[PDB]
């Protein structure tokens, strides 16, 4: 049932797809943000509160 | 185990002994319907403390998001026997 | 538990939470009753000195040193009740929680043994299914449109009707099945 | 030896000309009777071998994995069972097609007096298999995973062939017995050095050895049950076959080569076992304990002491028992689950109690219990490896805890706790998934009596 | 006064110590009843598909297939090689071998020359 | 033929029965526990006849009785020792048993599952018997992952509880961190002696280096939970109160000293491993006692009372005392089996109420536990003519009377004036002020099972240390000459800790209140060691388990080397070679070039 | 505070339910239904079921299979003091150098 633009994706460079890949991942704009777009394969992923 | 199966009456009653004990309220003005902020006068503190002696009391604590909202008796034996699965 | 949670925490909320938790410590500290009641009766004079204090941000300022002072004098070891998020039993009956529909899978054999029951549980069955398809529609009519903004559900309406989303809640297991 | 042969060709047609109804059950009868039939190559001697003609042999190293592999096929069947209710008749015969080529190709593999006959059928028994994962597999990338599974393979095994026919060239014979016979020392040259590479790497890619196991998650993950079971159970032993069989001509240039795959199989045992711990997939997580164990194996059989042998060789027999057994349960929870994630489907203990059991008694093999033979093998090669060098020690206990702690973190995750309340759809086990349980587990225990049996010719 | 408690990667500032609650605004009051509304959104959709009596399956979850796939599939394609990765690959993967190579190497040497020179004493040591 | 070997095989034998009929009906009834019951009292009675018989003889045996798979010059074979130590702990043990399942007939009343908790116990008790047993290290390593196990499944017995589990794991991972010193010291004696057997191992080695006992050490502290290795037994009582009894207090815990009780010959031969369990055994009294000093449950206090009493063990190994380490073993069981079941029948009278600051005055409101209780608390402490004392008298007096660390003996000293304090804040604390429990009272002791059960033990505590100890032949040289005020040490540390403890206690009445110092919150969070510990290295593990391992190597440069730089070349020069316009011009072109070179090249 | 007119509607109709489900959960004197279908004493049969036959078992095995072959059990070659008789040989051992005895 689910689609291919679910998936993540690559790390987000304007605010445009920042903003979708926001909407992606259940959240505000505000709320989000990945991780430092380096070699390790985090993409287009939140970075959560540690917190356990 | 060999606790006894309480029920409605066993709460209600033991709650209103709790209620009766306690010197701020005169035993002969309250009652199972009787309200805390104004039947009674009693302040806030007045009902988390009285939170705390029904926690005392049955042996379990209240989550006080559903205990900042008990206002009367009645419902409070209620939520009691919600939690205690009570038959009647 | 049961009530959700609000958007947020007011500070009257705030203040009955720290007053909650700094007597339950303070019990835990004392041990004998008479010494728990007099510490507890100075605590409520010390806190009731501020009742009437009417500036939001010397409320605010107010409460604050309040909780770095019980974070400082908290009892690393409080008392727990058992059944409690940190107490000795707070999961203890977990194990004994089977769902409902496992009896969908009894062989026929077994249901043969308790017929009453499963006539009753058919009735149930029933009963569910009628109100399903009258709460959806209700609970489509009643939202609000763009989505709900409190996770509460409403109340039935009508004569018929059973309460929105009602049969996960009423058919609960137990607290202590076996 | 075509006492065993022959009846496994037979029941090619005896599955196509079968009722349309009754493949199932013929093809476990003839099966089981095909294993009554193999269990007597167990007699072995302490002289030679049992040179049955000049093209098959047995051996106490050869028979028991014979067995294993006779003992598989019933237990793919009945596991294989369940998933292809919905297929024509057509395909479910290929597909029995294919495990009982499968089969014939280990049969024939395990004998093989000749090294190019052996390599032959070690690299045809690719094909079926090949078929099986890319064609009755679920995913997408099962394409992917076959077109690693095999260049992987054949990269690793080119050299080998060439090294083969070299050798003939040279010495004049492959045949193990006038190889093992005429046997003479390798001079310590550049063309013997990658004489030896090219021996060995074909076998060390198949294991995997820890920096060539990319493959193995891919292909248990895409595969169907039975090519999960024949991977985790058989078909990664022909490596340790391979290397236990080439090692004789491969000294004295032995101990000055090994190192580097010894420091990788160590290194890599602790690193994949550690990996365990963090795996959201059951299938993966049970592929790296594989390639924990089989380095361990790697590590037994390039030291090339008898404990080290006969350790690999009863290792072998309780990893393969073992990973089938976990498998089969991981399955099992994806046919009811659809999700073949650890995480979702939780607490089953409360809803399927017995296998919980077979969980609890697949965990604790798995974990290396004493006195299974997965301990036996496990303390075998951790004493010849302390006799090789005595800091092994460390990073062996290491291996064990870790061991314990992915294998009790498998059970813990999936079968207490409390249940998933959406999931609604799991229904009380069968007597199918009971019986394969039992099947999978009884012959531990059993050989456990009996460990001579599975400890290789150096016994 | 009273000593300051110190926040930790392993043992994080407490709630009710946090100064960000206290500083309070509409825009924070409105960023937290948005939050809520999507959590209530969730909520409703999961009990939405949750109480209906005609389905006998798994609620599949979004979140979960997107943390699987993130976890799994999405590494390499993500990948790029970087002074910092690049070195990060190679000493992890790498200076092990080589470490425990050195050791075992060396204490294999010294065994050897032990043996060579005679004074080892393996008395009773049949089985290798 | 010597009914030795017969009766002694036998009570091993018929230990195993009830684990046989598990498939019968009668493990669907609810006359199972009493089965199990019946079975193991008979065993107990039947194995006091070979301790009767060493009593009067000294008769010691081996019986190799069934021969396993032999490899070359080594022999495998199932052999039991039935030295002094095995005939006279098992009579112990089983006793202990009869005593822990006569009260788990009346605690887990209530539990659905009850007969598989019976089956466990059984087969912890079968797995310790072959533990205790054992000739070789191979049987020996057998009872060890046995017991292990079954206490692993025992702990975690209810699992809908995440902390259950957790501790569950806990306890597994400590003992394997003990289970690498134990196979390290497999593989160096079955490499050095070319045997497996006690009694080859004993030959061999007349002067036994350090590696084999330094595994040794590393295992015994790994079971018997030092310091190194300690919180697991803590952690272990989340497990019902019955399991706490007999599993990890009384006689799985012990086990690992046995071991060094096992291997004393070679023990006695080196002095630097000596001084090393003198040390752990030492620091790990200390800060158990130092630990359970502060605490507000009931199981977790007495629980770090057994660790401190297993710590006093492995110091009476380390000042090389092996058969007074055994006699305290015996008696320990007694006591503290006791003493926890004492503890078990308070929180069951409590509604499932283990911490002490609910609860009050029980010394009338239920006086047979009280009693009960208050011996057993005097028994541990040690008095003169108890159980405890003969243990107790000796293992202060040998340690003081011996050639050992002053810092040890000072440790020593003030873990016996902890013990003493922390037993009197037990028994002031549950049985001296006002009541504290819920108004609804439902304090009940009127059941058969546990008064009989109490009172077996009771008796135990009381009259076995006396019996044994003069009924034993001598073993070691005695410390009969003394200083007068060397000799009364350890009653006046005990005074003196009874005094000062009950003296702090008594100033909780007083009604003011002040801030705790550092010392209470370093004693009440275990000395850190549970925080730091678990939450530093797990992360740490854990961490890197995902980053270096999972994705940095497997799934990116190992993936970039042989396969996908492969794919890239395979692309590139795929491109190249197959982009050709098709005009034959270029080809034709490319011909004459190749052509000339092929002229100027091969001749 | 407190809840709303609204929210103890739901809470009523809510715990009516739940009662009327809870009282469902109970039984009735027939329920259930079992269908049957077959095809000092205490004491005295489990001492032999369970400790005799077990003991016969293993004497037997132990005199007869196991010591059948050399060394698989060995004793302690019991103490020998001066001044005792030996069955075998029937010789005694002399006494001992007759230490002076005070105190
Ligand atoms: C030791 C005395 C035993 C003598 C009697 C002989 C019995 C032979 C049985 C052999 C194994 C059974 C087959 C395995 C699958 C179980 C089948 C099943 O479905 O159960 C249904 C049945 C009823 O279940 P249910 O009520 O319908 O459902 C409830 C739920 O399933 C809930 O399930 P549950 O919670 O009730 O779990 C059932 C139970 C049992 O389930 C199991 O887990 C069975 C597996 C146990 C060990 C796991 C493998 C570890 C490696 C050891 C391999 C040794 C093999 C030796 C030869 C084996 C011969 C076949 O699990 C446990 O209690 C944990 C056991 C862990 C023990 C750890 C220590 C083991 C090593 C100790 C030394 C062994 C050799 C001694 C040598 C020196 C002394 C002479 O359960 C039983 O019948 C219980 C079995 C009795 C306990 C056996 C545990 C010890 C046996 C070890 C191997 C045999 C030793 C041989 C000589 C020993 C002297
Ligand atoms: C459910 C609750 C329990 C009920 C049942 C209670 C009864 C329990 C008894 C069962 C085990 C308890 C231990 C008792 C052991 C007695 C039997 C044992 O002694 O016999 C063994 C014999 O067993 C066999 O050796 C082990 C069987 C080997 C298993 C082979 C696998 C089976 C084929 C299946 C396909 C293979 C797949 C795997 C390929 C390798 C060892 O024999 P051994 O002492 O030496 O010499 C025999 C006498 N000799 C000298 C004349 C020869
Ligand atoms: C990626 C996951 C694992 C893949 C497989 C890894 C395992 C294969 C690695 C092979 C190990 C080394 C190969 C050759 C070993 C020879 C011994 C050498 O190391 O020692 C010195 C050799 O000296 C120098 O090392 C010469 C070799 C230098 C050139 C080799 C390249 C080194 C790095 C390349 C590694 C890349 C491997 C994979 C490529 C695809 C001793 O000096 P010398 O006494 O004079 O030579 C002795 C040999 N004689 C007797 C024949 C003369
Ligand atoms: C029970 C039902 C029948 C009761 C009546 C029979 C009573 C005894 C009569 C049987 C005669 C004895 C017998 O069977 O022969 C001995 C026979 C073995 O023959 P051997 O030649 O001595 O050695 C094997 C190598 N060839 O012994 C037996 O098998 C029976 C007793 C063996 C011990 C019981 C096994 C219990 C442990 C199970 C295995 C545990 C794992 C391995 C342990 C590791 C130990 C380091
Ligand atoms: C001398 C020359 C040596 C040549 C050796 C050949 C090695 C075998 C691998 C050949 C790969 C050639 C194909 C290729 O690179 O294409 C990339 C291709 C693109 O996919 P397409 O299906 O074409 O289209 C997708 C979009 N629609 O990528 C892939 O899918 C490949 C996936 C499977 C890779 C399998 C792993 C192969 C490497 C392992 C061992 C091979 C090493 C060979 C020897 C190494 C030196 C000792
Ligand atoms: C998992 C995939 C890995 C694939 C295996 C890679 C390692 C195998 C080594 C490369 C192939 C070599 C095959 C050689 C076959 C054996 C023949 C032999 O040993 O005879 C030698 C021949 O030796 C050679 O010719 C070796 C030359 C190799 C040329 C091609 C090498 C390929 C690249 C090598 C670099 C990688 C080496 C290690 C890689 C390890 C795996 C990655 C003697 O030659 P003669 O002239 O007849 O002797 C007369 C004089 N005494
Ligand atoms: C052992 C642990 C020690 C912890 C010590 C913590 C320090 C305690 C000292 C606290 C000092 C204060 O009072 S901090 C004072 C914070 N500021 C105010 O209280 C202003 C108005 N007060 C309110 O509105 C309340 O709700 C009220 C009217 C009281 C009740 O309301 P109700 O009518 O709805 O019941």
């Amino acid at each position: 049932h689910v689609t291919k633009d679910m998936f993540p994706g690559p790390y987000p460079k304007t605010p445009e797809e920042r903003a979708a890949a926001a909407k992606k991942y259940n959240m505000r704009v505000e709320d989000y943000e990945p991780y430092p777009d380096d070699g390790m394969g985090y993409g287009d992923y939140p970075k959560l509160p540690d917190r356990s | 185990s060999d606790a006894p199966p309480l029920t409605l009456e066993a709460i209600k009653d033991r709650v209103l002994y709790v209620l009766k004990l306690y010197d701020k309220i005169d035993p002969e003005k309250l009652s199972v319907n009787s309200h805390f902020m104004k039947d009674l006068g009693l302040d806030s503190l007045d009902q988390v403390e009285i939170i705390m002696a029904m926690e005392d009391e049955f042996g379990f604590e209240i989550p006080d998001i559903d205990a900042e909202k008990l206002m009367c008796p009645q419902e409070i034996v209620d939520y009691i026997a919600d939690k205690k699965d009570v038959y009647e | 538990a049961f009530s959700a949670p609000a958007a947020y925490l007011t500070h009257q909320q705030k203040v009955l939470r720290l007053y909650k938790r700094a007597l339950r410590h303070l019990e835990s500290w004392c041990v004998h009753r008479d010494k728990y009641r007099y510490f507890a009766c100075l605590m409520r004079a010390r806190f009731d000195e501020h009742k009437n204090e009417k500036d939001m941000v010397k409320a605010t300022q107010l409460l604050r040193q309040a909780e770095e002072e019980f974070w400082y004098g908290q009892h690393p070891q409080p008392y727990i009740f058992p059944e409690s998020p940190g107490g000795t039993s707070y999961e203890r009956y977990e194990c004994y929680k089977v769902p409902e529909w496992c009896l969908d899978d009894w062989h026929p054999s077994e249901k043969a043994m308790y017929p009453d029951y499963f006539a009753k549980r058919e009735q149930w069955k029933r009963l569910r299914r009628e109100s399903w398809e009258r709460e959806v529609k209700q609970l489509q009519e009643e939202t609000p449109p763009g989505g709900p903004r409190t996770e509460a559900l409403p109340p039935a309406r009508k004569e018929g009707d059973l309460p929105p989303l009602w049969w996960h809640i009423v058919t609960r297991p137990r607290e202590r099945p076996m | 030896m075509l006492k065993i042969i022959i009846p496994t060709t037979m029941l090619l047609p005896m599955t196509w000309m079968s009722k349309h109804n009754m493949i199932w059950i013929n093809a476990t009868v003839h099966s089981l009777l095909i294993s009554l039939i193999s269990l007597s190559l167990l007699n072995q001697l302490g002289e030679n071998s049992l040179n049955f003609s000049l093209t098959f042999f047995s051996d106490s190293l050869s028979a028991p994995l014979l067995v294993l592999t006779t003992w598989l096929l019933p237990l793919m069947l009945m596991a294989s069972q369940s998933h292809l209710s919905k297929e024509t008749t057509t395909r479910k015969k290929l597909y029995i097609t294919m495990l009982i080529l499968l089969q014939l190709f280990l049969i024939m593999t395990f004998t093989a007096t000749e090294l190019i006959l052996f390599y032959i059928l070690f690299e045809a028994t690719l094909v079926p298999t090949l078929i099986i994962i890319t064609r009755w597999g679920n995913q997408t990338e099962r394409l992917n995973a076959g077109l690693y599974f095999l260049f992987y393979t054949l990269a690793g095994s080119l050299p080998l062939l060439v090294a083969l026919v070299y050798i003939q060239n040279t010495t004049g014979s492959l045949n193990f017995l006038i190889i093992h016979y005429w046997s003479h020392p390798l001079s310590n040259s550049w063309s013997n050095i990658f004489m030896w590479l090219a021996c060995i790497m074909a076998f060390m890619v198949k294991m995997p050895l820890y920096g060539l196991h990319l493959w193995l998650p891919k292909a248990h993950v895409e595969a169907p049950i039975a090519g999960s079971m024949v991977l985790a159970a058989v078909l990664l032993k022909l490596g340790g076959y391979g290397m236990m069989r080439i090692t004789t001509i491969l000294n004295p240039l032995t101990n000055y080569m090994a190192y580097p795959f010894l420091m990788l199989s160590m290194w890599g045992m602790i690193m994949t076992s550690s990996i365990c711990l963090r795996q959201t997939d059951l299938k993966s997580l049970i592929a790296y304990s594989s390639v924990s164990h089989m380095a361990l194996v790697i590590v037994a059989i390039m030291i090339q002491t008898p404990w080290s042998f006969m350790g690999a060789t009863a290792l072998m027999i309780a990893h393969g028992l073992t990973s089938s057994m976990l498998f089969c349960l991981a399955n099992t929870n994806y046919e009811r689950v659809h999700s073949r994630t650890m995480i979702l489907a939780r607490g089953l203990q409360t809803l399927l109690p017995l296998m919980a059991t077979w969980w609890l008694v697949a965990s604790l093999t798995n974990l290396a219990l004493p006195p299974s033979i997965n301990l036996i093998g496990e303390l075998f090669i951790i004493t010849a490896s302390f006799s090789w060098s005595n800091i092994t020690i460390i990073l062996m206990g290491m291996n064990m805890m870790i061991t314990a702690l992915y294998s009790l973190y498998m059970l813990i995750t999936t079968q207490r706790g409390k249940y998933t309340h959406h999931i609604n759809n799991i229904k009380p086990s069968f007597t199918r998934e009971n019986a394969l349980m039992a099947l999978h587990i009884l012959p531990l225990l059993l050989l456990t009596l009996n460990p001579k049996m599975i400890l290789g010719p150096l016994y | 006064s009273f000593p300051k408690y110190k926040p930790s990667r392993l043992a994080t500032l407490p709630a009710t110590l946090d100064p960000a609650e206290y500083d309070i605004s509409p825009e924070t009051r409105k960023a937290q009843a948005e939050r809520l509304a999507i959590r209530s959104r969730l909520k409703r959709e999961y009990l939405l598909q949750y109480n209906d009596p005609n389905r006998l399956g798994v609620i599949e979850d979004p979140a979960l297939i997107r943390w699987t796939y993130a976890r799994s599939a999405n590494i390499y394609p993500n990948f790029r090689p970087t002074p910092k990765t690049s070195l990060l690959g190679a000493l992890f993967g790498i200076g092990p071998l080589f470490f425990w190579y050195y050791v075992f190497k060396t204490d294999r040497d010294k065994k050897e020359k032990l043996i060579q020179e005679g004074k080892l004493d393996q008395t009773f040591n049949i089985s290798y | 033929m010597n009914p030795f070997a017969s009766l002694t095989l036998t009570t091993l034998t018929i230990l195993t029965i009830p684990i046989m009929m598990s498939n019968s009906n009668i493990y669907k009834t609810n006359l199972y526990p009493n089965y199990v019951k019946t079975t193991v009292s008979y065993a107990f009675t039947l194995s006091l006849v070979p301790l009767l018989m060493f009593m009067h003889t000294g008769q010691e045996m081996i019986i190799s009785n069934w021969h396993w798979m032999t490899l070359q010059t080594v022999e495998l074979s199932l052999s039991f020792k039935m030295d002094y130590f095995s005939v006279m702990f098992i009579p112990v043990a089983l006793f202990v048993t009869w005593s822990i399942m006569e009260f788990s007939m009346w605690y887990m009343h209530s539990d659905p599952f009850i007969n598989r908790f019976f089956k466990y116990l059984l087969l912890f008790l079968i797995t310790m018997m072959i533990l205790v047993t054992a000739n070789n290290l191979f049987q020996l390593f057998i009872g060890w992952e046995g017991v292990g196990i079954m206490s692993f499944l025992l702990i975690g017995w209810w699992h809908g509880r995440t902390d259950a589990n957790t501790a569950a794991l806990q306890a597994i991972l400590y003992n394997r961190i003990g289970d690498i010193g134990f196979v390290l010291s497999m593989a160096w004696f079955l490499t050095h002696s070319n045997a497996w057997d006690l009694q080859q191992i004993f030959m061999l080695n007349n002067e036994c280096p350090n590696m084999p006992l330094i595994g040794l050490l590393l295992a015994a502290a790994g079971k018997s939970a030092q310091f190194g290795l300690h919180p697991w037994l803590p952690s272990a009582m989340e497990g019902p109160t019955p399991v706490s009894a007999l599993l990890h207090s009384s006689t799985m815990v012990v086990a690992g000293v046995f071991l060094l009780i096992r291997f004393y010959p070679l023990m006695e031969t080196n002095k630097l491993v000596q001084t090393m369990t003198l040390c752990l055994g030492a620091i790990t009294t200390l800060f158990t006692a130092l630990c359970a000093i502060t605490q507000n449950d009931i199981k977790k206090i007495v629980a770090f009372s057994t660790s401190s009493q297993l710590g006093l063990m492995m110091v009476t190994i380390g000042i090389n005392q092996p058969h007074l380490a055994f006699l305290h073993i015996c008696m320990h069981a007694f006591f503290k089996a006791m003493l926890f079941m004492c503890s078990g029948s308070i929180i069951h009278s409590l509604n499932d109420e283990q911490d002490i600051r609910k609860m009050g005055g029980l010394y009338k409101a239920m006086p047979f536990t009280t009693t009960a209780l208050i011996i057993g608390s005097l028994a541990l402490t040690g008095m003169p003519y108890l159980t405890g004392f003969y243990s107790k008298d000796l293992i202060i007096e040998a340690v003081n009377m011996s050639y050992t660390n002053a810092w040890a003996l000072l440790m020593t000293l003030i873990a016996t004036s902890l013990t003493a304090a922390y037993s009197t804040r037990i028994i002031f604390f549950a049985f001296l002020g006002k009541p504290r429990f819920p108004p609804l009272v439902l304090i009940n002791e009127n059941n058969p099972l546990l008064i009989n059960s109490i009172k077996r033990l009771l008796i135990g505590s009381i009259f076995a240390g006396f019996i044994i100890s003069n009924n034993i032949p001598p073993m070691t040289v005695p410390n009969t000459t003394m200083p007068l005020y060397m000799k009364m040490t350890a009653l006046i540390v005990t005074i003196m800790g009874f005094m000062l403890a009950l003296e702090l206690n008594n100033t909780t009445y007083y009604l003011k209140f002040k801030y705790p110092s550092q010392t209470y919150k370093f004693s009440n969070m275990l000395g850190y060691y549970p925080s730091i510990m678990h939450r530093l290295p797990t992360y740490h593990n854990l961490s890197m388990s995902q980053k270096s391992a999972s994705s940095l190597l497997d799934l990116i440069w190992l993936e970039t080397i042989l396969p996908k730089t492969t794919s890239f070349i395979q692309m590139k020069m795929s491109i190249m070679v197959s982009n050709q316009k098709g005009l034959i011009k270029l080809y034709f072109l490319s011909f004459l070039i190749t052509i000339m070179i092929s002229m100027t090249l091969f001749n | 505070s407190g809840y709303t007119p609204d929210e103890k509607l739901r809470l009523q109709q809510l715990r009516e339910l739940r009662r009327r489900w809870l009282k469902d959960q109970e039984l009735s004197p027939r329920e259930p239904v079992l269908p049957p279908r077959r095809v000092t004493y205490r004491h005295s049969i489990f001492a032999v079921t369970h400790v005799l036959i077990p003991v016969w078992i293993i004497h037997y095995y132990l005199k007869y299979h196991v010591t059948a072959k050399p060394y698989t059990v060995v004793e302690r070659k019991p103490r020998i003091f001066p001044g005792d008789t030996i069955l075998e040989t029937g010789e005694v051992i002399p006494l001992m150098k007759e230490f002076p005895d005070q105190h």
